[PDB]
């Protein structure tokens, strides 16, 4: 029940500013040190700074000097993090954590928030181009056959990829999206026996909610 | 700034085993007045936020099972998991809370061990659809391999290529415990039409010789 | 003619009753050392630093208990050196009501050794000596039961240690050194 409640996902243009909030349910911000920790995709934890909401006193890591501004509002029992002059380097998950006061000179971060995704991009809503991935005209030996689906140049995340409307679940794995230009690119792999393909149907179903697009691409053998 | 050096970066684990992680700090974390080590251990399960596991280097947090043990003093610290459960597969971070800036270690990711598996390599020429847009992307999948460490080499007409290459790796498969990787070589239609053979070379622990998958542009 | 500063430890280890006992001790000292040219200032330190009253603020309200009652505990870690520098640079500044040719006295009250402080005593002590700051130290409890820990006390206090260092078992025993402290301040006023 006792937890730190963080604000929703953010999509911001570079050079702009963003203000993230963290409200604990169960305790008072006055009785803790509210910490702010940065987590870059598939990277480690990076401490930004902390606030003493009882007297508004702050400490920062000089790496975040000028970038981050930590404030507290006792009235709404909320602590804030403001990131200014946003760049692609500020795209990360930001956590608020509290260091409690338990009768010792300091403590660990005993409570953590769910996190807040911040994405910094100049891009506007762009639908994906869905390309089929069929093996070259001169291949074939195996009892199994791998086919793919290339989901290129979309913004923002997410995109959902199913194969044969969810019927092909096994042998399916989707690769995490990568930022190519200022847009995303993703690929999905499907492995089926050599017997059902190309004799039977293998179709990828791509959905990009943000652009209100649904695309279905039948994987057909290469021209020749 | 105090440097937190965690070892190993990744650890292969089997259910029921005793596992041990290392955390070494560049400065002493033992405070003389209270005789407490200002070291904490956090567990970060996938998709979730970090959770406090051990504080004061050896005190378990409320609800933390007896299987998690913290040992060490001053500089060299160790986390121990006697009889590993599946629910314990996560990233373990250590942190110093002695002085500012508060610093964290790079983590120790626990992964499930299985038999060494060689990748299933597949090359795909650009689609006719994409070529109409003026772009050409050659895709290479290295699927279902164990362990996670792998290398990709792109070859256009026998010679190496490093520009336009974008790579993506899946997390360990929840069912077969393997890793997969996607490599995409993006050129223009004109650059693409200037060459004949395209290849992706996969280098993995399972073989001394690399797995080579190739295609010829002027071959149907 | 005296400017008596207090630099009190407000770190987490000091339980509320003990912080109350220290405030009581600080108040009583100010009441016992009450002289017509004697001003007092207070700064609380931990990992954060707070001036609770300047000499000028005391001059405009010379009521010790009125000034000490509102003081709230900071909590956190112990940065004694940074605290000493802040007392020297901020409390003993003419803008904060400090007098140029007055006696500069500092009573430091702590329950533990400094740790993780950006500053060293070497970066702070020479500046205090050069500015003519007479330092008194009260090391409270078990944290000062070693040889190394007592040297920290000696580093904070002015030489010799016999004339400037004090040690009490707890905060309830601060009352014991009430008379000894008042008499030491009065010796070379
Ligand atoms: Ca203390
Ligand atoms: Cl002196
Ligand atoms: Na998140």
């Amino acid at each position: 029940q006792v937890q730190l409640q963080q604000s929703g996902a953010e999509l911001v243009k570079p050079g702009a500013s963003v203000k993230l909030s963290c409200t604990p349910s169960g305790f008072n911000i006055k009785d803790i040190y509210m910490q702010w920790v940065k987590q870059r995709p598939e990277q480690g934890l990076e401490w930004i700074g902390r606030i003493d909401p009882a007297n508004d006193k702050t400490k920062y890591d000089p790496k975040f000097q000028g970038k981050a501004t930590i404030t507290a509002d006792t009235s709404s029992n909320t602590a804030y993090l403001q990131l200014s002059s946003l760049t692609s380097e500020d795209t990360a998950v930001y956590y608020c954590a509290s260091e409690g006061h338990y009768g010792y000179d300091g403590y660990a971060m005993d409570y953590w928030g769910q996190g807040t995704t911040v994405t910094v991009s100049s891009a506007k809503t762009t639908p994906p181009s869905v390309y089929p991935l069929a093996p070259g005209s001169a291949a074939q030996t195996n009892s199994m056959v791998t086919l793919g689906c290339l989901v290129k140049g979309y913004f923002p995340e997410p995109v959902t990829v199913t194969w044969n409307s969810g019927s092909l679940s096994s042998g399916v794995h989707t690769f995490p999206a990568v930022l190519q230009s200022d847009l995303y690119t993703l690929s999905s792999s499907v492995t089926v026996p050599s017997s059902p393909r190309p004799s039977e149907t293998v179709t990828c179903n791509v959905a990009h909610p943000a652009s209100s697009t649904k695309v279905d691409k039948k994987i057909v053998p290469r021209d020749c | 700034d105090i440097e937190m050096t965690q070892s190993p970066s990744s650890l292969g684990v089997s259910v029921g085993e005793k596992v041990t992680m290392s955390c070494k700090s560049s400065q002493n974390l033992l405070y003389s007045s209270n005789q407490k080590n200002y070291l904490a251990w956090y567990q970060q399960k996938p998709g979730q936020s970090p959770k406090l596991l051990i504080y004061w280097a050896s005190t378990r947090e409320s609800g933390v099972p007896d299987r998690f043990t913290g040992t060490g003093s001053g500089t060299d610290f160790t986390l121990t998991i006697s009889s590993v459960k599946a629910e314990d597969l996560a990233v373990y971070y250590c942190q110093q809370y002695y002085s500012y800036p508060l610093t964290f270690g790079a983590g120790t990711k626990l992964e499930l061990k299985r038999a060494d598996a060689a990748p299933t390599v597949s090359i795909f020429p650009p689609s006719s659809e994409q070529l109409t847009s003026g772009g050409a992307s050659v895709v290479c999948f290295l699927n279902n391999f164990y362990p996670k460490d792998i290398n990709v080499k792109w070859k256009i007409d026998g010679s190496e290529r490093q520009n336009g290459v974008l790579n993506s790796w899946t997390d360990q498969d929840s069912k077969d415990s393997t890793y997969s990787m996607s490599s995409t070589l993006t050129l223009t239609k004109d650059e693409y039409e200037r060459h004949n053979s395209y290849t992706c070379e996969a280098t993995h622990k399972t073989s001394t010789s690399p797995i080579v998958k190739s295609f010829n542009r002027n071959e149907c | 003619d005296s400017d008596i500063a207090f630099l009190i430890d407000g770190s987490g280890s000091i339980i509320p009753h003990d912080f109350r006992r220290m405030k009581e001790f600080v108040s009583t000292v100010m009441e016992q050392l009450k002289k017509s040219k004697t001003l007092f200032s207070l700064m609380q330190y931990s990992e954060e630093f707070r001036i609770h009253f300047t000499f000028k603020e005391f001059q405009n309200n010379p009521n010790p208990r009125s000034l000490v009652k509102p003081i709230t505990q900071l909590l956190g870690r112990t940065h004694t050196a940074t605290g000493i520098r802040k007392v020297v640079r901020e409390l003993f500044n003419i803008t904060n009501g400090a007098r140029k040719n007055a006696f500069k006295i500092l009573v430091v009250i702590t329950d533990g050794e400094k740790f993780g402080d950006p500053l060293g005593y070497e970066d702070v002590i020479p500046e205090a000596d050069r500015e003519g700051v007479i330092r008194y130290v009260i090391g409270v409890g078990d944290a000062f039961r070693s040889e190394k820990s007592r040297q920290e006390l000696n580093t904070i206090a002015s030489k010799p240690p016999r004339d400037h260092v004090f040690q009490v078992n707890n905060f309830e025993a601060l009352k014991t050194i009430q008379n000894q402290l008042r008499e030491k301040i009065f010796a070379i006023e």
